[PDB]
C-alpha cells in the first residue's frame, strides 16, 4: 500500500 | 540566515544526506516564522527520509526476530529492533514537537493547516506501527483526530484536485487500511477522492497538475491492490 | 563484547542496511586482534565499502553541482564548503580503515589470499584518499596506493589462479587506479586486458563456489576496457 | 568505470  | 539554511538543505537533499537536510529545516522552523511552500516541502521530505530508514530497518529486523526457534539469535534481533524503535520514537517525537510548538499554532493559511495536520497524522501513524498496548490506543486516537481535522478543512477550502487534499486522502486511507484494519472504509475514501478529482479536472493548475495526476494514480493503485 | 555476538549484530545491521552499525561491530571484532575468518573479512569489507561509498557518492554529486554553478558565486561557495565537509568525513573513514589494516589485518594474514585481499583494500582506501587529495600530500598518497596494489599484484600472480575472484578483483581495481589516479589509459587497459584474457583461457579452473563472482568481474574488466578505448 |  502506497502512502505519499 | 534562512536563505542559506534553505540552500544548504537543497544541497543535502541532492547529496542524499537527509540528517543534514533535516537539521537545516529544523533550524529554519525554530526561527518562528511561517514556512513557505518550498520550506514546507523540504522539511517534510527531510524527515520522511530520516524516519523512513528506521521504519524500513524496523520491518526487516522485526521480520527476522519472528522467523527465528534459535533463542540466542532471536534475543539479539529483539534487542536490536528495540534500539531501532527508540530512534524511530525519538524522530517522531521531534517532528511532533515542531508541529505542536511552531507550525500548527502559527499556520495562518488553510493549506498550511491541512499540510501540518496531515503530517501530525502521519507521525502518530508511524508511532502506531510500533506501539503496544494502552499506549497504542491513545496514539491511534491522536493520528485519527489529526487526519480527520485535516480532512474537514481540505474539503471546505481546497479544490478536489489540490495535491495536498489528494495526498491527505491517500494517507488517511492507508491509516484506515493498515492501522484500523478497515479496507472497505479505506477503499471508499480513496475511491471518493479519485472520483471527486476526476469530476473537476478543470481546477488543475499548470504548476501542480503533475503532482495531482500522480497522486490520483497512487489512490487508484491502492484501490486496485486492496480490492483484489 | 563477545566476538560471536558482534558478528551476529553486524549481520543484522547489514540486513537492516545500517552500515554505520555494521562497521562499528566489525571494527570492534578486528580490534580484538585475532585473524578474521573469511566471513568476518567480507562483513568488514562490505560495511566500510558502504560507509565510505555513501560519502564518495555525495562527493561526486556536490562536486558536480559545484562545477555547474560556475558563475553563481554564492551558490558555488556553498557547494564548495559542503564538498570540503564531506571530504573531511571521507578522510576520517579512510584513515580508520587504513589504521585497521596496518595494526591488525595485514600483520595477521597467514594465507596468500588474505594478504592479497588486505593489500588490495589498502590500495583501495589510499585511492579514495587520492580522489580528494590536493596539496603536497597527494603524490605520497598516490604512491602508497600504488605500492599496496603492486605488492598484492605480485603475490596474486605467484600464488593464485587467473580465474580466482580476488586476483581478478585486484586487477579490476588496480586498472581503475592506473586510469583514474595515475592518468595512464595504456597501463589500465593492458592490466585489465591481460587479466581478462588469462582468465578466459583457463575457464575450466573455475570452481562451483566462485564462478559467478569470477565471471562477473571478467565482465566488469571488459566493460572498463570498452569504456577506456 | 567499474571497481569491485
Amino acid at each position: 500500500g502506497h502512502s505519499l | 540566515d534562512k536563505n542559506e539554511l534553505v540552500q544548504k538543505a537543497k544541497l543535502a537533499e541532492q547529496a542524499e544526506r537527509y540528517d543534514d537536510m533535516a537539521a537545516c529545516m529544523k533550524s529554519v522552523t525554530e526561527q518562528g516564522a511561517e514556512l513557505s511552500n518550498e520550506e514546507r516541502n523540504l522539511l517534510s521530505v527531510a524527515y520522511k527520509n530520516v524516519v523512513g530508514a528506521r521504519r524500513s530497518s524496523w520491518r526487516v529486523v522485526s521480520s527476522i526476530e519472528q522467523k527465528t526457534g534459535a533463542e540466542k539469535k532471536q534475543q539479539m534481533a529483539r534487542e536490536y529492533r528495540e534500539k531501532i524503535e527508540t530512534e524511530l520514537r525519538d524522530i517522531c517525537n521531534d517532528v511532533l514537537s515542531l508541529l505542536e510548538k511552531f507550525l500548527i499554532p502559527n499556520a495562518s493559511q488553510a493549506e498550511s493547516k491541512v499540510f501540518y495536520l496531515k503530517m501530525k497524522g502521519d507521525y502518530y501513524r508511524y508511532l502506531a506501527e510500533v506501539a503496544a498496548g494502552d499506549d497504542k490506543k491513545g496514539i491511534v486516537d491522536q493520528s485519527q483526530q489529526a487526519y480527520q481535522e485535516a480532512f474537514e478543512i481540505s474539503k471546505k477550502e481546497m479544490q478536489p484536485t489540490h495535491p495536498i487534499r489528494l495526498g491527505l486522502a491517500l494517507n488517511f486511507s492507508v491509516f484506515y487500511y493498515e492501522i484500523l484494519n478497515s479496507p472497505e472504509k479505506a477503499c471508499s475514501l480513496a475511491k471518493t477522492a479519485f472520483d471527486e478529482a476526476i469530476a473537476e479536472l478543470d481546477t488543475l493548475s499548470e504548476e501542480s497538475y503533475k503532482d495531482s495526476t500522480l497522486i490520483m494514480q497512487l489512490l487508484r493503485d491502492n484501490l486496485t491492490l486492496w480490492t483484489s
